DNA sequence: GGTCGGCGCCCGAACAGGGACTG
DNA sequence: GTCCCTGTTCGGGCGCCG
C-alpha cells in the first residue's frame, strides 16, 4: 500500500516528553504487546540517535484478561459533525484501533512516533521503538484511514439509514433509536461487518441549572449569600437584579439576625428564579477555539461541570453524582468524571475539551492512569480554585 | 577488541562544525600515561593517527581511577557537545538494592575499558581529533555527550539475545556494571556466568577477572550486598569548624544520600542556611538549630543499619513519622523492624500549608518511588486519625486521596489545628472587615466595623491590597472574643483561611493562624466588594479614606 | 584542577494565571 | 493593561553511580 507523506506544523519540532513510572503489570502487558507488535512488523526498535519521545502505558478493560496499550500522543497530535448523534436512544462505542495497523506510516514521520518502555527498578535502560504503521492514538491515523473507512461502512449505512456512525480517534460511535436488544443485535451485525475486512444514552443527558434556596425565614447571612450568588450569576444572565434584596441588608447587622422579605424583594427573587430557567443567550460553538471544561468538587460524590469557550458563555453545565460511601476515591471519581465529560463533548461537538482539574498535579499523575478506560487522552491543566464558583453551582 | 556491532549514526546540529580548541598546559605524568594509552589504543585500532586534512582539535586530560593505579583518559568536548545533535537518554533512573529479589547465587562484574570497546560512527570520527604533546577516536570517547546514551542502548542490544535465551537469569545493567542473579546451584551458576562472558566476548567485550566478583560481599553501585542483607558503603561526614556554601552542599548531599537507609536524617535547617547566597565559597555561621540538627544527624550515623531484599510474596509497607517544620521521615519494610529502605520528605509546596497536605504529599512521593523500585504501591501506616482524614477530604474543595492505610499512634500525631463553622454563630459579634491600599504611595488602611457599634481603622505603610485585607482580618481576630463572625470581600483571604493552614511563609498569616487556634468558633463569610451591602459598605468608606479616590 | 549521562535534593529566576485596582 | 500573589519548570550547585 502507498504511503501518505505527513509533516509537522512549521517551526515545530517533534515531541520530547519523558516516560513516567509504570507498574509491574502495566510494564509486562506493554512488553508482551510490544514483542508481538514487533513480530508483526508494526514497530521497530530504535536507538538514542532519535531525540523524540512520547509516553506509553496500558489499561485493563473491566472483566477481560486483555490489556490495551495507550500511547499518549497529544503532544504529537498538537504538533501535526453529526449533530443528530446526541439525539439517539442508544449509542455504543466500539474500539477500532487495530484497523490502523494495516496501513504503513510515512517513513519521514516514523522517528516522531518514538517511545520508550521502562523497566522495574531500572534493571535496564529504556527499550525504544518507533511505529511502522499508523499508530493507535494519533491525530493523523483516522485522517489517513478516511477513505478506507468510508468504503468499509458504505454497505452497512446504506442498509440502515436510520443509524448514525461517527468516528473519532480510535473510536466508532454507533447510535440508533432501536430497542435495547435490537440495538445490540444491529451492533453485532456491524462487528461482523468490520471483521470481514480485518453503552451510552444521550437522550438522558441533562443540564444542571443554577438554583436558588427556598426558605421561610431569611437571615442576614442567608441574604448575603443569596446576593453574592446572584451578583455572580448576573454575569451569565444579565436579567438578574439584586437592588431590592441588597437594600434589605443596608446597615451593620449581625449575621444571625432575621430579615423579612418585602414584597419587592420577594418578587425580585421570584423573577430571578425565572430568569435562571431561560437558557443562555448568544453562545455559539467555535470550532477554531478550544473547548474548556471546569470541574468543581461539591463533596458527597457530587461533581459539577461547565463546558464553555468564552468565559461566562457556558455551552453546557452538568453534574455527576457517584457513591457517597465512606470509601470514596476522589481521584477515581474525578477521572471517571473527566472521561464521561469528554464523551459528552465529543458526541456534542467532536472535539475534546481542555480540562481545569481541581487537584494537585502530582496527586493526579500518580494515580489517574490506574482508572482510565478510553482510547484518547484530553488535555488538562491544574487549578487552585476558591470555593466561590464551588458555592455558586451548589445544590 | 572492537565490537563488530553497528555504529549508531550520529550527526551534528545544522550549520555547525567541529571543535577547534587547542591543548592546555599539561603536567608530564599525565602526558606519559596519555601517550602510553594513545599508542596502545592506536595499536588496537581504537584511535587512528590523522594528519593536517583534519582542522579539528579538543583538549584532553586524565584522572586517577577507583583502582587509583590506572588512568582515565578524559576529553573536554564542551564545544563539540554544544554542537552535537540531541539524543534521547535511555538511562531512566538508578537501580536500588531494596528492589533486588533474593537469589540463590550471584555475581557482579565490570567490563574491560568499556567506552573504548564500542565503535564510534565513521562519518563523525573526525570531530574527535586531539593532539598528545595527532589521533582520532574510532571508539566511544569519555566526555562526549552522546557516549553514555549510545553505550547503554548498545549494551542492551548486545545483552538482548542472552536475556531472551536466559529469561530466568536477572542481569541488572548500569553502564557496563553487571549484577547477575540466578536461582541455580553455584556450579551451574558459574556455568551460566561463563556463558554470558563468552557472549560478551563474542561482541568484543572483555570481563577482566580483576573485576569479576564471585563471593559475597558483592560491592555494587555504592553498596555491599551480603546474601540476606545489604548496606550502603560507609559514609564520612565533613567535620570542619568553619563551613562554607560548598562545605554545606556536600554535607547535605552526604545526608540525603544517607537518608535512604539511615532513618531520621534532617536537613531543613542546614538547607535553609543556603538561602540568598551567591558563590560556592561564602563561609557562613551555623545557627544553633542547624548546629543541633547536625549534632543529631551525626548521632544517627554512628549506628549500624542494613536493608533487606524484596519478597514479592509479602506486602509492601510504608510507615511515616513527623519531625518539625514540615519535615517527615518514612520507612518501607515488609516485616516489622526489617527495613527495605528508609527516606525523608521535606519539600515546602505552597506559601501556606498544613500538616495534612504535607502528609498527603509525602504519601504521593513514596507511592511514585515505590512504583519505580518495585512496580507496586505500598500499604500505609500513618499518624493521622481516620477522622481527621474523613473531615479533611470531606470539606476540602480539591480532589485528594490516600491509598489503603491504617492509623498508628506515634506522636506527634497529625491534626487540623482549628475549624471554620459552616453557619453563622448565634450571639457572636459580627465583624465587617476591609482593607485598601494605594498603588503609587504604598499607603493603606485596614479595619472593621461591628454590629455592636465598634469600629477601628489602622494605617499601614509599604503594603499591598491583599496585605491590607489580611491585616483587617487579623485585627478583627485580635479584638474579638472566643466566638466571632467575620465578613470579608477578599476571596484571596477567604481562600487562604478555608484551606486551614498551620504554617505560612508570611508572618501576617502566622499571626492569623495563632489567633484562629486560640478561638473556639470562627465563621468566615464572603460578600462581593463595592456593592453597598452593609456593613461592608461602612467599613469600605472607612478604609478608603485618604488612600482612595 | 579541567569532561559526560542518569537520578536525588534544594534554591532562585523566569515564567503563566487570576483577582483587585484607576479615572 | 499594572501590580500582587500564587504555582510550575527549568537550571544551577552539591551528592550518588558508572
Ligand atoms: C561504560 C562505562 C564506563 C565504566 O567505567 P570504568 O571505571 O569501569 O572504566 P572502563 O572504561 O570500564 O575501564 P576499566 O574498568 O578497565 O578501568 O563508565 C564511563 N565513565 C566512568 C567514569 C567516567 C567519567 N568520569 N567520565 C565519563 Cl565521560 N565517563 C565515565 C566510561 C567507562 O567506560
Ligand atoms: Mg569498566
Ligand atoms: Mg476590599
Amino acid at each position: 500500500i502507498e504511503t501518505v507523506p505527513v509533516k509537522l506544523k512549521p517551526g515545530m519540532d517533534g515531541p520530547k516528553v519523558k516516560q513516567w513510572p509504570l507498574t509491574e503489570e502495566k510494564i509486562k502487558a506493554l512488553v508482551e504487546i510490544c514483542t508481538e507488535m514487533e513480530k508483526e512488523g508494526k514497530i521497530s526498535k530504535i536507538g538514542p540517535e532519535n531525540p523524540y519521545n512520547t509516553p506509553v502505558f496500558a489499561i485493563k478493560k473491566k472483566d477481560s484478561t486483555k490489556w490495551r496499550k495507550l500511547v499518549d500522543f497529544r503532544e504529537l497530535n498538537k504538533r501535526t459533525h453529526p449533530a443528530g448523534l446526541k439525539k439517539k436512544k442508544s449509542v455504543t462505542v466500539l474500539d477500532v484501533g487495530d484497523a490502523y495497523f494495516s496501513v504503513p506510516l510515512d517513513e519521514d514521520f516514523r522517528k516522531y512516533t518514538a517511545f520508550t518502555i521502562p523497566s522495574i527498578n531500572n534493571e535496564t535502560p529504556g527499550i525504544r521503538y518507533q511505529y511502522n504503521v499508523l499508530p493507535q492514538g494519533w491525530k493523523g491515523s483516522p485522517a489517513i484511514f478516511q477513505s478506507s473507512m468510508t468504503k468499509i461502512l458504505e454497505p452497512f449505512r446504506k442498509q440502515n439509514p436510520d443509524i448514525v456512525i461517527y468516528q473519532y480517534m480510535d473510536d466508532l460511535y454507533v447510535g440508533s433509536d432501536l430497542e435495547i436488544g435490537q440495538h445490540r443485535t444491529k451492533i453485532e451485525e456491524l462487528r461482523q461487518h468490520l471483521l470481514r475486512w480485518g453503552e451510552l444514552h444521550p437522550d438522558k443527558w441533562t443540564v444542571q441549572p443554577i438554583v436558588l434556596p427556598e426558605k421561610d425565614s431569611w437571615t442576614v447571612n442567608d441574604i448575603q449569600k443569596l446576593v453574592g450568588k446572584l451578583n455572580w450569576a448576573s454575569q451569565i444572565y444579565p436579567g438578574i437584579k439584586v437592588r431590592q434584596l441588597s437594600k434589605l441588608l443596608r446597615g451593620t447587622k449581625a449575621l444571625t439576625e432575621v430579615i423579612p422579605l418585602t414584597e419587592e424583594a420577594e418578587l425580585e427573587l421570584a423573577e430571578n428564579r425565572e430568569i435562571l430557567k431561560e437558557p443562555v443567550h448568544g453562545v455559539y460553538y467555535d470550532p477554531s477555539k478550544d473547548l474548556i471544561a471546569e470541574i468543581q468538587k461539591q463533596g458527597q460524590g457530587q461533581w459539577t461541570y461547565q463546558i464553555y469557550q468564552e468565559p461566562f458563555k457556558n455551552l453546557k453545565t452538568g453534574k455527576y453524582a457517584r457513591m457517597r460511601g465512606a470509601h470514596t476515591n476522589d481521584v477515581k471519581q474525578l477521572t471517571e468524571a473527566v472521561q464521561k465529560i469528554t464523551t459528552e463533548s465529543i458526541v456534542i461537538w467532536g472535539k475534546t475539551p481542555k480540562f481545569k482539574l481541581p487537584i494537585q498535579k502530582e496527586t493526579w499523575e500518580t494515580w489517574w492512569t490506574e482508572y482510565w478506560q478510553a482510547t484518547w487522552i484530553p488535555e488538562w491543566e491544574f487549578v487552585n480554585t476558591p470555593p466561590l464558583v464551588k458555592l455558586w453551582y451548589q445544590l | 577488541p572492537i565490537s563488530p556491532i553497528e555504529t549508531v549514526p550520529v550527526k551534528l546540529k545544522p550549520g555547525m562544525d567541529g571543535p577547534k580548541v587547542k591543548q592546555w598546559p599539561l603536567t608530564e605524568e599525565k602526558i606519559k600515561a596519555l601517550v602510553e594509552i594513545c599508542t596502545e589504543m592506536e595499536k588496537e585500532g581504537k584511535i587512528s593517527k590523522i594528519g593536517p586534512e583534519n582542522p579539528y582539535n579538543t583538549p584532553v586530560f586524565a584522572i586517577k581511577k577507583k583502582d587509583s593505579t590506572k588512568w582515565r583518559k578524559l576529553v573536554d568536548f564542551r564545544e563539540l557537545n554544544k554542537r552535537t545533535q540531541d539524543f534521547w537518554e535511555v538511562q531512566l533512573g538508578i537501580p536500588h538494592p531494596a528492589g533486588l529479589k533474593k537469589k540463590k547465587s550471584v555475581t557482579v562484574l565490570d567490563v574491560g575499558d568499556a567506552y573504548f570497546s564500542v565503535p564510534l560512527d565513521e562519518d563523525f570520527r573526525k570531530y574527535t581529533a586531539f593532539t598528545i604533546p595527532r589521533y582520532q577516536y574510532n571508539v566511544l570517547p569519555q566526555g562526549w555527550k552522546g557516549s553514555p546514551a549510545i553505550f547503554q542502548s548498545s549494551m542492551t542490544k548486545i545483552l538482548e539475545p542472552f536475556r531472551k535465551q536466559n529469561p530466568d537469569i536477572v542481569i541488572y545493567q548500569y553502564m557496563d556494571d553487571l549484577y547477575v542473579g540466578s536461582d541455580l546451584e553455584i556450579g551451574q551458576h558459574r556455568t551460566k556466568i561463563e556463558e554470558l562472558r563468552q557472549h560478551l566476548l563474542r561482541w568484543g567485550l572483555t570481563t577482566p577477572d580483576k573485576k569479576h566478583q564471585k563471593e559475597p560481599p558483592f560491592l555494587w553501585m555504592g553498596y555491599e550486598l551480603h546474601p540476606d542483607k545489604w548496606t550502603v558503603q560507609p559514609i564520612v561526614l565533613p567535620e570542619k569548624d568553619s563551613w562554607t556554601v560548598n562545605d554545606i552542599c556536600k554535607l547535605v548531599g552526604k545526608l540525603n544520600w544517607a537518608s535512604q537507609i539511615y532513618p531520621g536524617i534532617k536537613v531543613r535547617q542546614l538547607s535553609k542556611l543556603l538561602r540568598g547566597t551567591k558563590a560556592l565559597t561564602e563561609v557562613i555561621p551555623l545557627t544553633e538549630e542547624a548546629e543541633l540538627e547536625l549534632a543529631e544527624n551525626r548521632e544517627i550515623l554512628k549506628e549500624p543499619v542494613h536493608g533487606v531484599y524484596y519478597d514479592p510474596s509479602k506486602d509492601l509497607i510504608a510507615e511515616i513519622q513527623k519531625q518539625g517544620q514540615g519535615q517527615w521521615t518514612y520507612q518501607i519494610y515488609q516485616e516489622p523492624f526489617k527495613n527495605l529502605k528508609t527516606g525523608k520528605y521535606a519539600r515546602m509546596r505552597g506559601a501556606h500549608t498544613n500538616d495534612v497536605k504535607q502528609l498527603t504529599e509525602a504519601v504521593q512521593k513514596i507511592t511514585t518511588e515505590s512504583i519505580v523500585i518495585w512496580g507496586k504501591t505500598p500499604k500505609f501506616k500513618l499518624p493521622i486519625q481516620k477522622e481527621t482524614w474523613e473531615t479533611w477530604w470531606t470539606e476540602y474543595w480539591q480532589a485528594t486521596w490516600i491509598p489503603e492505610w491504617e492509623f498508628v499512634n506515634t506522636p506527634p500525631l497529625v491534626k487540623l489545628w482549628y475549624q471554620l463553622e459552616k453557619e453563622p454563630i448565634v450571639g457572636a459579634e459580627t465583624f465587617y472587615v476591609d482593607g485598601a491600599a494605594n498603588r503609587e504611595t504604598k499607603l493603606g488602611k485596614a479595619g472593621y466595623v461591628t454590629n455592636r457599634g465598634r469600629q477601628k481603622v489602622v494605617t499601614l505603610t509599604d503594603t499591598t491590597n491583599q496585605k491590607t485585607e489580611l491585616q483587617a482580618i487579623y485585627l478583627a481576630l485580635q479584638d474579638s472574643g472566643l466566638e466571632v463572625n467575620i465578613v470579608t470581600d477578599s476571596q484571596y483571604a477567604l481562600g487562604i483561611i478555608q484551606a486551614q493552614p498551620d504554617q505560612s511563609e508570611s508572618e501576617l498569616v502566622n499571626q492569623i493562624i495563632e489567633q484562629l487556634i486560640k478561638k473556639e468558633k470562627v465563621y468566615l463569610a464572603w460578600v462581593p466588594a463595592h456593592k453597598g451591602i452593609g456593613g461592608n459598605e461602612q467599613v469600605d468608606k472607612l478604609v478608603s479614606a485618604g488612600i482612595r479616590k
